[PDB]
């Protein structure tokens, strides 16, 4: 949390992967994934992609260094699938930030 | 590659509960999805619920909440369905279904009977022709009578007789199961090479061997 | 609760025929799956993700569709394919199954091999007396048995059981059992199994006396 903003809650988007197993998987596991992003402020960024990249890395770390505190565990597919949904949310957050 | 075995057939008194099992054998898939599916009277399939064993997530069909509880145990790659508070409606074949991407494996099914009926081992009766036969092949068979519950499984020569075997569905009649099995052999092998039907009843632990001698 | 409706419910096809079965959904689904079930065995995925064939499924099969309309096609109908096929969806809890299409192959007509059997010594000493009759490897499935105990007809105490279409020779089979009591059995002498079919002009008869 040293230097970050935390965005408000957003409805988790649906991600499609091109297999029914993956779609089904995500849809049943999505409650375990973030619904708010951590990010660094707008004005540190030259462009929206650099913003999104970081926002993904940071959120993912903060969510996993707090779920493992609970007692939770994530498969390597979960983090694949988290990267996907956190990307969309971060894109939404950049969008809120500029409007 | 992966084997899915499910526990043997249960007989439960109404109002009781039962826990059937299902284990991924030679599974290398870290995660994967286990579906539980019920099939009544040999046709309609209904999804019960599922678990992703490694680790946690459980999903239910609304219809089956309070009826089925689903859990897992990776101290032994085994999944469990507790069926709660059983009625005759709960009598069915319950399937185990592993999904991991392209790969799919369904277990062999666990047959639950919900009854009070006593567990009678079947009489096994050999069936041999009368004073004459022979056209080109000759026909024998076993009658498996007065047992409960289902299933039983018939094998001819312990499985080494597969050509021309017909084992028929059981019919319940006055609270008892009866089935029959025919096997057709070439004219010139019987009675010269010994022929036997092997009847197993996993519920009364009887494995019976009956030879067929000419009457 | 996406409702899958399959059609037709039952469907007989001649060999080598193109065969199409449908599965219609109440709400839009993204992928459809198909399972095959032969009597005895458990269902087995046959097509997954709408169009991809499960392992060991023959290439003459294909699936297509989108939205609410999905199909399964055998490009060339073959005896092993005789089975019941169900569609399945993973779009929303509860995942639901189709009502199943039962698919049968047509073949050249064939008569039953009728056989009849006395009760055994184990049985008679047990207390019962069950006379058995196997009607085997016939086509088409429509058949009927009659039991004669010295010429008269019987129904109560007769058990009948049928198999589905064989995946090798495409035939149906049946067993009928006349159950009596050692008292009622030994009262009478001559026993007759009596099968009516398309193949024969006359009800096929198998019989025995009490000698062997």
């Amino acid at each position: 949390l040293g230097g970050y903003m935390l965005g408000s809650a957003m409805s988790r988007p649906i991600i499609h992967f091109g297999s029914d197993y993956e779609d089904r998987y995500y849809r049943e596991n999505m409650h375990r994934y973030p619904n708010q992003v951590y990010y660094r402020p707008m004005d540190e960024y030259s462009n929206q992609n650099n913003f999104v990249h970081d926002c993904v890395n940071i959120t993912i770390k903060q969510h996993t260094v707090t779920t493992t505190t609970k007692g939770e565990n994530f498969t390597e597919t979960d983090v694949k699938m988290m990267e996907r949904v956190v990307e969309q949310m971060c894109i939404t957050q950049y969008e809120r930030e500029s409007q | 590659e992966v084997q899915l075995q499910q526990s043997g057939p249960e007989l439960v008194k109404p109002g009781s509960s039962v826990k059937i099992s299902c284990k991924a054998s030679r599974n290398t898939f870290t995660d994967y999805n286990l579906d539980w599916v019920k099939q009544s009277h040999g046709k309609t399939l209904e999804w019960i619920g599922n678990v992703y064993p490694n680790n946690g997530v459980t999903g239910y069909n609304q219809k089956f909440r309070g009826k089925a509880t689903l859990t897992v145990d990776k101290s032994s790659s085994t999944a469990y369905m507790e069926l709660h508070s059983l009625t005759s409606e709960d009598s069915a074949v319950y399937y185990c279904a592993l999904y991991y991407y392209d790969v799919s494996y369904w277990g062999q099914g666990t047959l639950v009977t919900v009854s009070s009926a006593k567990t009678t081992p079947p009489s096994v009766y050999p069936l041999a022709p009368g004073s004459a036969a022979q056209t080109n092949s000759v026909t024998l068979g076993c009658l498996v009578k007065g047992y409960f519950p289902e299933p039983v499984t018939v094998t001819w020569n312990s499985g080494s007789l597969s050509s021309g075997v017909h084992t028929f569905p059981a019919v319940l009649q006055s609270d008892l199961y009866t089935l029959s099995s025919s096997v057709t052999v070439p004219s010139s092998t019987w009675p010269s090479q010994s022929v036997t039907c092997n009847v197993a009843h996993p519920a009364s632990s009887t494995a019976v061997d009956k030879k067929i001698a000419p009457a | 609760q996406i409702v899958l409706t399959q059609s037709p419910a039952i469907m007989s096809a001649s060999p080598g025929e193109k065969v199409t079965m449908t599965c219609s959904a109440s709400s839009s689904v993204s992928y459809m799956h198909w399972y095959q079930q032969k009597s005895g065995t458990s269902p087995k995925r046959w097509i997954y993700d709408t169009s991809k064939l499960a392992s060991g499924v023959p290439a003459r099969f294909s699936g297509s569709g989108s939205g609410t309309s999905y199909s399964l096609t055998i490009s060339s109908m073959e005896a092993e394919d005789a089975a019941t096929y169900f569609c399945h969806q993973w779009r929303s809890n509860p995942y639901t199954f189709g009502g199943g299409t039962k698919l049968e192959i047509k073949r050249a007509d064939a008569a039953p091999t009728v056989s009849i059997f006395p009760p055994s010594s184990e049985q008679l000493t047990g207390g019962g007396a069950s006379v058995v009759c196997f009607l085997n490897n016939f086509y088409p499935k429509d058949i009927n048995v009659k039991w004669k105990i010295d010429g008269s007809e019987r129904q109560n105490g007769v058990l009948n059981s049928w198999t589905d279409q064989d995946s090798k020779d495409s035939t149906y089979s049946m067993s009928s059992t006349l159950t009596l009591t050692k008292d009622e059995y030994e009262r009478h002498n001559s026993y007759t199994c009596e099968a009516t079919h398309k193949t024969s002009t006359s009800p096929i008869v198998k019989s025995f006396n009490r000698n062997e």
